[PDB]
């Protein structure tokens, strides 16, 4: 059958009945299953580990009783040094009226994923500069096995139960199992030394939480593995406006650096996300257009690979330039689109909604619509009111299978705009205050909120 | 053999790196009365 798999051990896959789905609908189910907040939801997408391709949020999955498919729910959009523990590097936070990027469930989810990446060699270890470095990398792998084990024990409330082999990359395990007996026993013993030294001495001596262990591990993947958080795409045809054997290039996309490229053998910068105006897909060909009329065109394997590429650029654009807008119709997320058609914000903090009313909704009845910060089933309406002396009130709107109803009501509507028209014919009240709805203060292009990530390059 | 950098937690703690999801926002009771013709 068709399943969405989780990297978390304690979690049952999603088993999908026959029917029609959106990738996004599935990612929403997935976040509910893994306790991922609406705020972190758009960091995740569906990945097919066999095809090596990501699904765009608007992709349709028609499931019958014949089809067999395994998708992984996976964190896709990533910002090096989100954790703030590398002092050589720009830190990366959300805007604030600066908060952390990840919620606790996202961190837990990422830890499971990162472990899987390391062991299954999706996150390949870096290459040695020397035999000395080679051994050094290998020791860092052992340390990683100590973090993994220590954390698993602190989670089950254990202490000294009773090896490293399943917690290190599989390629490296294979490598070690082919070395001489004394080598293999030496390695095992150094590992046992690290482990004992950590759990007796280091943990108590530094009050190390399961949270620090998760952070440390993921911060270490960044420096231990190759291009952690990057996606690299391979192409024959790369055309750039600014600038025989079939020549070969790589295009790399990262949250922190944007869209870079090189001759397949260092990286040239084409563009950060906010400078992009639009993206076009022509079968397998992708053109990325910048504000300065410069263009990158590239040709990928298939249209599905093109959609996977553009999903990524587009997701990072929403994260760094504009939370409410999209670059390419072909991968536009259905929720993004509908929100635009309805004047609705994403899960902005209440203070941003209030600030927008203090600026452009000064009269009684002016409102903001915003998705709830804590669940996926409700929209909030924030309204300017006055006593008889300006107040802000919040009213809950339920959304259930495309139906919209005020909280508690037996009356629902087939669209949000229907519900709003009906509400605009009433006198509303709460506490002592009565008023009628005036107009919607809609999302503005490029405005700043907690949905955006404040990276070095996003400041311009 | 020396402890790997991965197990060293000696350097200063930085800002907490994740957020706790906030308690659901409290909402106001909404009363409706039809507008008069």
């Amino acid at each position: 059958g068709v399943e969405v798999i989780f990297y978390l051990s304690d979690r049952e896959p999603l088993r999908l009945g026959s029917g029609e789905y959106t990738a996004e609908e599935l990612c929403i189910r997935a976040a509910q299953a893994c306790r991922i907040s609406p705020l972190c939801h758009n960091l995740f997408a569906l990945y097919d580990e066999n095809t090596k391709l990501w699904y765009a949020p608007n992709r349709t999955i028609t499931v019958d009783d014949k089809m067999s498919l395994r998708l992984h729910y996976r964190m896709r959009f990533y910002f090096t040094n989100w954790h703030g523990t590398n002092d050589n590097e720009q830190s990366v936070w959300r805007h604030s009226p600066a908060t952390p990027l990840l919620d606790a469930s996202s961190l837990e989810y990422l830890f499971a994923q990162g472990q899987y990446d390391l062991v299954k060699c999706l996150a390949p270890i870096r290459d040695p500069k020397t035999e000395q470095d080679g051994h050094d990398i290998e020791n860092e792998c052992l340390g990683m096995a100590v973090l993994a084990i220590s954390h698993y024990a602190m989670m089950k409330k254990m202490q000294l139960p009773e090896s490293y082999k399943r917690y290190i990359p599989e390629t490296l395990n294979k490598s070690i199992r082919q070395r001489n007996l004394l080598t293999r026993m030496r390695i095992n013993n150094v590992f046992k030394d690290f482990l004992k030294e950590f759990n007796n001495k280091t943990i108590c001596d530094s009050s190390v939480s399961t949270h620090d262990l998760k952070v440390k591990y993921l911060a270490t993947l960044e420096t231990l593995t190759k291009h952690y958080g990057a996606e690299i795409f391979e192409t024959s045809m790369l055309l750039i406006s600014s600038e025989g054997n079939v020549l070969y290039y790589e295009v790399m996309v990262t949250g922190n650096l944007g869209i870079q490229w090189r001759h397949k053998p260092e990286w040239n910068n084409f563009s950060y996300f906010p400078e992009i105006t639009h993206i076009v897909i022509k079968e397998s060909v992708v053109s990325i257009n910048k504000q300065d009329n410069k263009k990158m065109e590239l040709k990928l394997s298939s249209h599905e690979e093109a959609l996977s590429f553009v999903s990524l650029v587009d997701g990072y654009f929403r994260l760094t330039a504009d939370a409410h807008h999209y670059l390419c119709t072909d991968v536009a997320p259905p929720l993004i689109v509908h929100n635009i058609q309805n004047g609705c914000h994403g899960p902005i903090c209440t203070e941003y909604a209030i600030n927008k009313l203090r600026q452009e909704g000064s009269e009684e009845g002016m409102y903001v619509l915003r998705w709830s910060c804590t669940d996926f089933d409700n929209i909030l309406m924030t309204v300017t009111c006055f006593e008889k002396q300006k107040q802000f009130k919040n009213f809950q709107i339920e959304v259930q299978k495309g139906r919209y109803s005020l909280h508690g009501s037996d009356r629902s509507f087939p669209s949000l705009g229907d519900l709003m028209s009906h509400l605009k014919k009433q006198i509303l009240r709460t506490d002592n205050i009565s008023f009628m709805l005036k107009r919607c203060c809609q999302p503005k292009p490029r405005e700043i909120s907690n949905l955006l990530v404040a990276t070095k390059k996003a400041q311009e | 053999a020396k402890m790997p950098r991965a197990l060293d937690f000696s350097g200063h703690t930085h800002p907490v790196a994740t957020f706790q999801p906030s308690r659901p926002e409290s909402v106001n009771d909404l009363f409706l009365c039809p507008q008069k013709e």
